């Protein structure tokens, strides 16, 4: 019970207050400010599942229906599945919220 | 004399159980009332959409 | 030949938007109930132990 409650602490100190978004004025190209972690894996995370989604898209219109490309699509839907996942593991519920609203 | 020891242990093991329990539960409780900034949602279901 | 393939694409294209819309508005009240699913699972599994 006690080694229970010690990992849902931790998730609450992680979740309080944390991760600012700056508003990446998009002309400003140069300043590397460097993206918050949890909004690089969102994106990802999404933008994988976007690729993905496209190219079952560009499938459904190009109506060539090469045999052997299940194999690969399970992969990569495993791939995201795996991906969202470690997400979810990785940062807080609430960290991920804010970054998909920026996003 | 040994056997009132044990039961003091017992009985503080079981009030620790007790305890762990209700703070345990207390991170499934969802705060009502808007005012409490403190209590930071831990569960997506919490909401937040 | 080459602009009705066209049209029948731009068709194609229209469908799967309109497929989208629609998935995108069922997936939308899909997380309002699971939303609501955990919850009603917290309040009526979890909460009751520490009474008993």
């Amino acid at each position: 019970i006690q080694y229970r409650c010690e990992q849902l602490q931790e998730i609450r100190r992680a979740s309080q207050r944390e991760v600012m978004f700056s508003a990446v004025d998009p002309d400003l190209s140069s300043s590397t400010f460097l993206e918050p972690e949890v909004l690089r894996d969102v994106r990802e995370v999404c933008k994988l599942r976007f690729k993905f989604l496209r190219s079952l898209h560009d499938d459904s219109i190009s109506s060539s229906v090469h045999p052997g490309k299940e194999d690969l699509r399970s992969l990569s839907h495993q791939q995201w599945m795996s991906m969202a996942e470690k997400v979810w593991n990785t940062h807080t519920p609430n960290h991920i919220l804010a970054a998909l609203e920026r996003l | 004399h040994l056997l009132r020891v044990t039961n003091k242990k017992l009985n503080h093991e079981l009030q620790s159980i007790v305890n762990g329990v209700q703070t345990l539960m207390s991170f499934f409780s969802t705060p009502e009332t808007a005012c409490e900034l403190s209590s930071q949602p831990i569960f997506l279901s919490q909401l937040l959409l | 030949q080459n602009i009705q393939e066209a049209c029948l694409l731009l068709d194609k294209k229209q469908k799967h938007i309109q497929i989208l819309i629609k998935g995108n508005s069922s997936s939308k009240s899909q997380i309002r109930r699971s939303s609501v699913e955990a919850q009603k699972y917290v309040q009526d599994k979890l909460l009751p132990w520490p009474q008993e």
